[PDB]
RNA sequence: CCCGCCGUUAGUUGCCAGCGGUUCGGCCGGGCACUCUAACGGGACUGCCCGCGAAAGCGGGAGGAAGGAGGGGACGACGUCUGGUCAGCAUGGCCCUUACGGCCUGGGCGACACACGUGCUACAAUGCCCACUACAAAGCGAUGCCACCCGGCAACGGGGAGCUAAUCGCAAAAAGGUGGGCCCAGUUCGGAUUGGGGUCUGCAACCCGACCCCAUGAAGCCGGAAUCGCUAGUAAUCGCGGAUCAGCCAUG
């Protein structure tokens, strides 16, 4: 869901990270 | 090991700049590494053509920074000789790195 | 299975059904079993009395749910609403 | 002993290396039903050497990197194909025939101006 | 297209059949440009009718595909006064387009919550005179059988 | 609007950088930015003399600066002491401490600036503007050259309406990214208005 | 959603304008641009007049209205 | 462009994140760039008259 | 000019490809072969064969990386419209010069119950979520990109190495592939709105910032009349980069 701010896509389409998006 | 690097914004006044520093060494030092490339680095400008509305035009522009290497093996004093003061390029940075 | 305020999640997994709950949706829902200690996975239909009576006193004592959120929320929305609070011209306008 | 072989298609180069094994072919690695996973289109990588009848007589080892992995399976095609000609340049005469001996120039158009995706132009309306 | 008469262009053929009609079909069923998604969805579908069918995979396809294909259709033309219907055959490279078109979309448009199940039956169901694909052809076809009105044209 | 600019369109080939150096960066701005400066003062100076191109070299801290006249003894002076002003007036603004050379025109009736300025000034004297213009193209022409064409902007003469004047001879390709033709545009100042004079000059081809 | 982080800010024009009046206890209108400071305790009670860009509101602060920013309560926009 | 308001050049911004850009010819400071410290018209002009070293017409 | 094959030049890119050592991460010895790098240069001209034609040119075939302008740029005639811009710049005339000059704070350029344009994200299982794991190009970086450790769910802070940069960093590319979950429901679809907490930039984020976390989880089940783009590596689809830029409303 690309523009759901809060999981993977949602992220990466937003270009940051989060708790759903670790560095590594 | 001489590093002589040189970056130069054209080519036909790099190449021959470099390829100087090149036959000038093979008169002394080592056969040199002779001239490597390395990749060029592109600035890019798009610029909308006329003032004021317009969008759809626009023009190009590029500014490449072109880049080689050199690097003399094993200098050999007769070698720093024709290299100081033997050069004839003009828009062209060397900095050497020994 | 009434968990929180009369609340009766049932038939999926537990961890998505606790979200039915005003107040539960997907972190507390993880975050409940996760202490609780009861597999995700596992149906509300096929757990343990137990099991769920823990769920019942953990949720229930853990995150103010249901008509007590609510009733924060709108006050809340008052509050500022009280004062000639712009925000509070939002609700309003 | 060793033949050479390089391949590029779409931005894909390959390096190919045939030898007198037994089928066996491994790209930068691991196997190539390691890499090329569950594309279906790794199966068209190694229709050069059928073309021949090979994978029973040379084994390829090869190297890519550039180009999404479709891109490399195209790209192997030609140098495969390529190598092959190297062992036998009697071997055209039916390789070309049927253009396994032929680089897909296509590429990328660009993207320009007062356009969306190179071609594709924005739209309008009203009177 | 003014002249030159675009020239049809020719795929490349399977890689589990090699055999034009499956890609050609497998290409309908792409979506955004997916092929191996697409694949696996065809080839999925290939398997099951091994299995639901005693028939071998690719006669089951290719049987089911010319029990689709059109023979006749209705190119409207203005005969002056109104617009006719003006039916004609189908020319060989068209019957195939809207065949593999048909199937695929008659297909999403069955109840099954799959892929390949979607496209197996579908199949089956056309390799035996029955199936939304193929109900399709003969609503067509049949605007058809009769044409209406071109005696201006006597000849 | 139309008709890219005939100069930068050859810039690759048949035509080179007024400013040729190196660096960027940090400093390119800046230094460029110096340019600007150095032909704003060659140009409200060196102007009765005919300043034609400004090259400007560099190679850190020396600048080579070399000034296209027409007339180099306008730019030179009295035994030389004018150059010596320039000269030194040009440092008072950048420190940098470079030279200036000054090379003659081989016949100004072939370098497109001047062929313009040329007309530019006749027309700011109220000459018909029609004739400066035959007149400018005939010169061009009939002093070697295989093609030459004037063009004046509007109010030719005051006129209340925006004209254009043409003339023009021999071949005079702009298309050609290889015919080599120089360029210039002189601007008209006027009691009625402003008034812009383009003229391009076609020399051989490589 | 309000974040400041750590070190709220009220601009120095008010503060030690409105501290400098508890001093004698309360003062009669305090007329401040400064709309862009948050409201501090020491504040409550007084009234200052934030601007609307063009007159002065007098701001009557109180206790539940703190965490706010003078300007908060000063309307900008009349409308319809 | 009001000369007025060419004080770019006025350092003292009272906070930095008041300065602006602006053009070093026209004055122009919506759109420049920084490299070169051009209003997007006084370099598309200068990169033509070939004032603008290296700048060459891009091209591909 | 860039992309297609090829050669020459040049190898602190690249490789057990050939050789011995390995903390098997090409790391070191070594070698420039290949890849790449960036310069020059060769190469298709219907030149070749068949056939239609007066000829041009057209159909097909062959060799070939490439075929009849190989793909795409850059390149936009004499002129049209009193087309756009006196707010980029320039300049004629008119007009203001205790002011249509200038500084400052705050506000406004950001409001709505409305309409349209151009967009993004969807309405789902040819999908969506989680774990694991794979391939890219083109750019960017000293008053900057920031590996690595610890902290915090996270935004991010504090410590801190390398780099003036093909041979350090931004970087994981995503779709993809592999296992598994969800099972058709406004539903682990959709993410709006709103409440609350919190980080950062910036003198300052109420009017008006981005972002992180929880909670809420709306319209939406694929669109009336009408209407748009695209003939290929294009459309569709999937990310990554840059300019401006403190930050940022870039879904451009
Ligand atoms: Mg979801
Ligand atoms: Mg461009
Ligand atoms: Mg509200
Ligand atoms: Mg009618
Ligand atoms: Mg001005
Ligand atoms: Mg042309
Ligand atoms: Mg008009
Ligand atoms: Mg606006
Ligand atoms: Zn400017």
């Amino acid at each position: 869901g690309k523009g759901d701010r809060r999981t993977r896509r949602g992220k990466i389409w937003r270009g940051t990270y989060g708790k759903y998006r670790p560095r590594k | 090991k001489i590093r002589i690097k040189l970056r130069g914004f054209d080519h036909k006044t790099l190449d021959a700049s470099a390829q100087k520093i090149v036959e000038a060494a093979r008169r002394s030092g080592a056969q040199v590494s002779g001239p490597i490339p390395l990749p060029t680095r592109v600035r890019r400008f798009t610029v909308i053509r006329g003032p004021f509305k317009h969008k759809d035009s626009r023009e190009h522009f590029e500014l490449r920074t072109h880049n080689r290497l050199v690097d003399i093996i094993n200098p050999n004093r007769k070698t720093i000789e024709q290299l100081m003061t033997l050069d004839l390029p003009t828009g062209v940075e060397i900095e050497i790195k020994t | 299975a009434r968990i929180a305020g009369v609340e009766i999640p049932r038939n999926k997994r537990v961890d998505v059904a606790l979200t039915y709950i005003y107040g539960i949706g997907k972190a507390r829902a993880k975050e409940a079993l996760e202490k609780t200690g009861i597999n995700p996975a596992t149906r509300v239909k096929d757990l343990t009395e137990a099991e769920v009576v823990r769920l019942r006193e953990y949720v229930e004592n853990t995150w103010k749910l249901e008509g007590e959120l609510r009733a924060e929320v709108a006050a809340n929305i008052k509050r500022l609403m009280d004062i000639g609070c712009y925000r509070g011209l939002r609700h309003r306008r | 002993e060793q033949y050479y072989g390089t391949g590029r298609r779409k931005e894909a180069v390959a390096r190919v290396f045939l030898r007198p094994g037994n089928g066996k072919v491994t790209v930068n690695g691991q196997d190539f039903n390691e890499y090329f996973q569950g594309l279906v289109r790794a199966v068209a990588a190694l229709e050069p050497l059928r073309a021949v009848d090979a994978l029973g007589r040379f084994d390829a080892y090869i190297t890519v990197r550039g180009g999404g992995k479709s891109g490399q399976i195209d790209a192997i095609k030609l140098g495969i194909a390529r190598a092959l000609v190297q062992y036998n340049p009697d071997y055209r005469a039916k390789l070309k025939p049927l253009g396994f001996l032929t680089r897909d120039a296509r590429v990328v158009e660009r993207k320009k101006y007062g356009k969306h995706k190179a071609r594709r132009a924005p739209q309008y309306s009203k009177r | 297209a003014r002249r030159r008469r675009a020239e049809v262009r020719q795929l490349q053929p399977d890689l589990v059949y090699g055999d034009v009609l499956v890609t050609a079909f497998i290409n309908k069923i792409m979506r955004d440009g997916k092929k191996n998604l697409a694949a696996r969805i065809f080839y999925d579908a290939c398997k099951i009718i091994q299995e639901k069918t005693g028939q071998e995979p690719l006669k089951v396809f290719k049987q089911a595909v010319e029990n689709v294909k059109p023979r006749m259709e209705v190119r409207s033309r203005r005969v002056g006064g109104a617009n006719y219907q003006v039916p004609m055959e189908v020319s060989p490279r068209r019957q195939q387009s809207l065949a593999l078109r048909w199937l695929v979309q008659a297909a999403n448009q069955r109840p099954e919550r799959r892929a390949a199940v979607r496209i197996a039956h579908e199949l089956m169901d056309a390799a035996e005179g029955k199936g939304g694909a193929v109900k399709k052809k003969e609503d067509v076809e049949r605007m058809a059988e009769a044409n209406r009105a071109y005696a201006h044209y006597r000849w | 609007g139309n008709k890219i600019h005939p100069i930068g369109f050859r810039l690759g080939i048949t035509r080179d950088w007024e400013s040729r150096w190196y660096a960027g960066k940090k400093q390119y701005r800046h230094l460029l930015l110096e340019d600007q400066r150095i032909r704003g003062l060659l140009e409200k100076e060196l102007y009765s003399a005919g300043l034609a191109r400004v090259d400007i070299e560099r190679a850190a801290d020396n600048v080579a600066v070399t000034v296209h006249v027409a007339k180099p003894g306008v730019v030179i002076g009295r035994g030389g002491e004018r150059i010596r002003v320039l000269r030194e007036e040009l440092a008072k603004l950048t420190g940098k401490n470079v030279a200036l050379n000054v090379q003659e025109v081989q016949n100004p009736n072939l370098s497109a600036p001047l062929v313009a300025q040329r007309v530019a000034e006749q027309i700011e004297r109220r000459f018909a503007v029609r004739r400066a213009i035959k007149q400018a193209v005939q010169r061009v022409m009939e002093s070697g050259a295989k093609g030459a064409k004037v063009i004046v902007s509007g109010r030719i003469g005051g006129a209340e309406q925006a004209r254009t004047e043409w003339a023009a001879q021999g071949r005079v390709p702009l298309h050609t990214l290889r015919a080599n033709i120089d360029y210039g545009f002189a601007l008209a100042r006027t009691t009625y208005g402003v008034l812009g004079v383009k003229a391009y000059i076609f020399l051989g081809e490589v | 959603p309000r974040s400041l982080k750590k070190g709220v800010f009220v601009d120095d024009h008010l503060l030690e304008k409105v501290l400098e009046l508890n001093a004698k206890g309360e003062k009669r209108l305090i007329k401040t641009w400064s709309r862009r400071s948050t409201i501090v305790p020491e504040m409550v009670g007084h009234t200052i007049a934030v601007y609307n860009g063009k007159q002065h509101v007098p701001v009557y602060i109180t206790e539940n209205m703190v965490g706010h920013k003078l300007g908060e309560f000063a309307p900008t926009r009349t409308y319809r | 462009a009001r000369k007025a308001l060419i004080e770019k050049a006025k350092r003292t911004p009272k906070f930095k994140v008041r300065a602006y850009t602006r053009c070093v010819r026209c004055g122009r400071a919506r759109s420049v760039y920084r490299f070169f410290g051009l209003c997007r018209i006084c370099l598309r002009e200068l990169a033509h008259k070939g004032q603008l070293p290296g700048v060459r017409k891009a091209s591909w």
